[PDB]
């Protein structure tokens, strides 16, 4: 097997699109917003400090 | 927004937002780069060194060691006139640097100002810039954690630091004045002072050879940081107006073999090549400059990165020649341009017209579905070839078992002869000159024992079984 | 694998690792230029939909093959469903020493 | 194969350079060529049947 370096990290649509999304609960955000950010949206704020 | 998965409809709109700037607003533009490199412009000038490697690798060009052409592409208001002009370059900066102890500032002007007439193709600018920007770098990296060590033991204010290091920069005064304030970290400053102090040396040694200081080095790439990024930020709006020519272009190569946003994407890229490399100095609308770039970008694009097995750029454009000649023969002659023909309308021989029929066919899908039947697709008919046949196989072991039976039945010594010589049932075989090795003696009779046994071999009754495997 | 008669038969996991390839290369260099935002971000979305195509295509625009207008099949097509595999080839294989 | 290359060098058979390819009968039909029909390329030079 070979393989490809990926210069943005990309999603996994398996564990994002399958009926119950495992990143969605995982992170306990729906399915919206999640795809509103992936495709460049909406920004979310990791962390904002005080 | 509604949603729209569809990336084509967000980069649409995206792109729909920005307006389109009018006629004057791209001059305006385009002076907004002229003024950014100009900028930066001057201040490559008033660094110095710089002059020293130009005055290097120009008289390694009068050597001719290299090209006149990798430093300039012609300057504005001759080799010789360069020579000259770099002569007096050496002359003022070497005398500059004497002078240095006041009168040296004016000399450093001068010295600019001659030099100014001269121009540096790309690569020096990248090697100078590179040059300043590393040395940045390393004294951002240095002045960070000094400052660091002020601030993150002692919540040291920073009035006082910049007064006591910044201002000389040079003489260890500071240093020990801070620890003459009698705080605790100054005390312990000892632990380092011996690398603060030898960092602080190498700024003095790059400031010497260089032959200036540093607070104004500061300053003067930071303008360059300045001018650069005010002209990227003109750049960028202006790439960003003519998007729109960018998709008008676009939508003429449509399905060719590359998803639309591919050919956008290419386009783009053409676009920001034309942008920065355009002259605004004719007169005409930047769109004419820039669709040259456009469409070439497109079309090398698609010669490239479209077909599956790829084909060199003159070859695409054999095939179009010859597809334009077809349509043309095809519309005066009524029936078809048969090879022959086309081998009288193009020059090549025909062999090479036959030659670029057969290359063009770009690969079928082994998923196409075969005539009437949606449950049985191409790929489950193509057979593997290279796999070997059983019958092959259990020959070859019948014919193992019978080649060693036949070994068996020669002498030892003769046997292993014959065994080495060839490879049965040992790596690659030994020539004469090994086996005598191997045997230490080495000359021709072992040859001689070698056929001796193959006329062995020939006698009747033995050699049989090994005559049924031909055929 | 080349065909009897100079054409050549191609899976379309060939057309899928190539466009993923051809816009993750465009990306680097698009980085290496400091292009401007916007081109970045659709040029990060499109590597987004390569990718996608490639695991499971038909979850979004159907990526659909070079001048076959059939959609082409990815990975998730190989393994799921009938025609594909554990029940095609795992459970239904075609024996040999075998008549009718 | 090594043993193939002894035996070449015992009995010397000069290997063909040319593999079969002839158009043979399908197994198990048999009837009688009623009609026979050649197509040369324009180029090449026309054999005798033809």
């Amino acid at each position: 097997m070979g393989h490809i370096e990926l210069a943005s990290p990309t999603a996994h649509i398996w564990f994002l699109k399958s009926l119950p999304s495992r990143i969605g609960l995982l992170l306990d955000m729906p399915l919206r917003d999640i795809e509103r950010v992936l495709y460049f949206e909406s920004y979310v704020v990791i962390e904002g400090g005080m | 927004i509604g949603r729209t998965t569809d990336p084509v409809r967000m980069y649409m709109r995206e792109m729909g937002t920005v307006e389109l700037l009018t006629r004057e607003g791209e001059i305006d533009i385009a002076k907004r780069i002229e003024d950014g490199i100009n900028q930066v412009q001057c201040s490559v000038a008033e660094y110095p060194e710089a002059i020293t490697y130009l005055l290097e690798q120009y008289d390694r060009v009068e050597a001719e060691e290299a090209r006149l052409s990798d430093l300039i592409t012609g300057f504005v208001d001759d080799p010789e006139l360069a020579r000259e002009k770099f002569a007096e370059l050496r002359a003022q900066y070497v005398v500059t640097r004497d002078t240095i102890k006041a009168t040296a500032q004016e000399e450093i002007l001068k010295l600019s100002e001659v030099f100014k007439q001269f121009r540096l193709v790309p690569k020096q600018f990248d090697y100078l810039v590179n040059s300043m920007r590393v040395m940045m770098d390393r004294v951002r990296t240095q002045e960070r954690l000094i400052m660091k060590l002020c601030v993150e033991q002692c919540k040291m204010p920073k009035k006082n630091f910049i007064t006591l290091f910044t201002g000389n920069e040079t003489s260890d005064t500071w240093f020990n004045a801070a620890i003459a304030m009698n705080k605790p970290w100054s005390e312990k400053l000892h632990d380092v002072s011996e690398e603060v102090h030898r960092a602080l040396q190498k700024l003095q040694q790059i400031e010497e050879e260089t032959g200036l200081t540093i607070e104004q080095v500061k300053d003067i790439n930071r303008r360059m940081s300045i001018g650069e990024a005010k002209a990227r930020r003109a750049k960028k709006e202006m790439v960003e107006a003519n998007l729109r020519l960018v998709i008008s272009i676009a939508k003429k190569y449509t399905n060719r073999g590359l998803q639309f946003l591919d050919l956008i994407q290419e386009g783009n890229i053409g676009l920001m090549k034309a942008v920065d490399k355009f002259e605004y100095r004719r007169g005409y609308k930047f769109s004419t400059y820039a669709t040259w770039w456009i469409r070439q970008a497109i079309t090398r694009s698609i010669a490239d990165q479209a077909r599956t097995i790829r084909i060199p750029v003159h070859m695409i454009e054999t095939i179009n020649k010859l597809n334009r000649i077809s349509r043309q023969m095809l519309q005066e002659m009524g029936r078809e341009p048969t090879p022959e023909e086309l081998a009288e309308r193009m020059l090549m021989p025909e062999d090479k017209i036959r030659k670029v029929l057969k290359i063009a066919k770009e690969p079928i899908s082994m998923e196409t579905p075969i005539g009437d039947d949606e449950d049985s697709h191409l790929g489950d008919f193509i057979e593997d070839t290279t796999l070997e046949l059983p019958l092959d196989s259990a020959t070859t072991e019948s014919l193992r078992a019978a080649t060693h039976d036949v070994l068996a039945g020669l002498t030892a010594r003769e046997a292993k002869v014959l065994r080495m010589r060839f490879g049965i049932d040992m790596n690659t075989d030994y020539t004469l000159e090994e086996v005598g090795k191997q045997f230490d003696v080495t000359r021709e009779r072992i040859r001689q024992i070698e056929a001796k046994a193959l006329r062995k071999l020939r006698h009747p009754s033995r050699s049989e079984v090994l005559r049924s495997f031909l055929d | 694998v080349p065909l009897d008669g100079g054409r050549f038969a191609t899976s379309d996991l060939n057309d899928l690792y190539r466009r993923v390839i051809n816009r993750n290369n465009r990306l680097k260099r698009l980085l290496d230029l400091a292009a401007p935002d916007i081109i970045v971000r659709n040029e990060k979305r499109m590597l987004q939909e390569a990718v996608d195509a490639l695991l499971d295509n038909g979850r979004r625009g159907r990526a659909i093959t070079g001048s076959n207008k059939r959609p082409l099949k990815s990975l998730a097509d190989m393994i799921k469903g009938k025609q594909g595999r554990f029940r095609q080839n795992l459970l239904g294989k075609r024996v040999d020493y075998s008549g009718r | 194969t090594p043993e193939e290359k002894l035996l070449r060098a015992i009995f010397g058979e000069k290997a063909s350079d040319v593999k079969d390819s002839s158009l043979r009968v399908p197994n198990g039909v048999s009837g009688t060529v009623i009609d026979v029909q050649v197509f040369t390329r324009d180029g090449v030079e026309k054999d005798k049947r033809a």
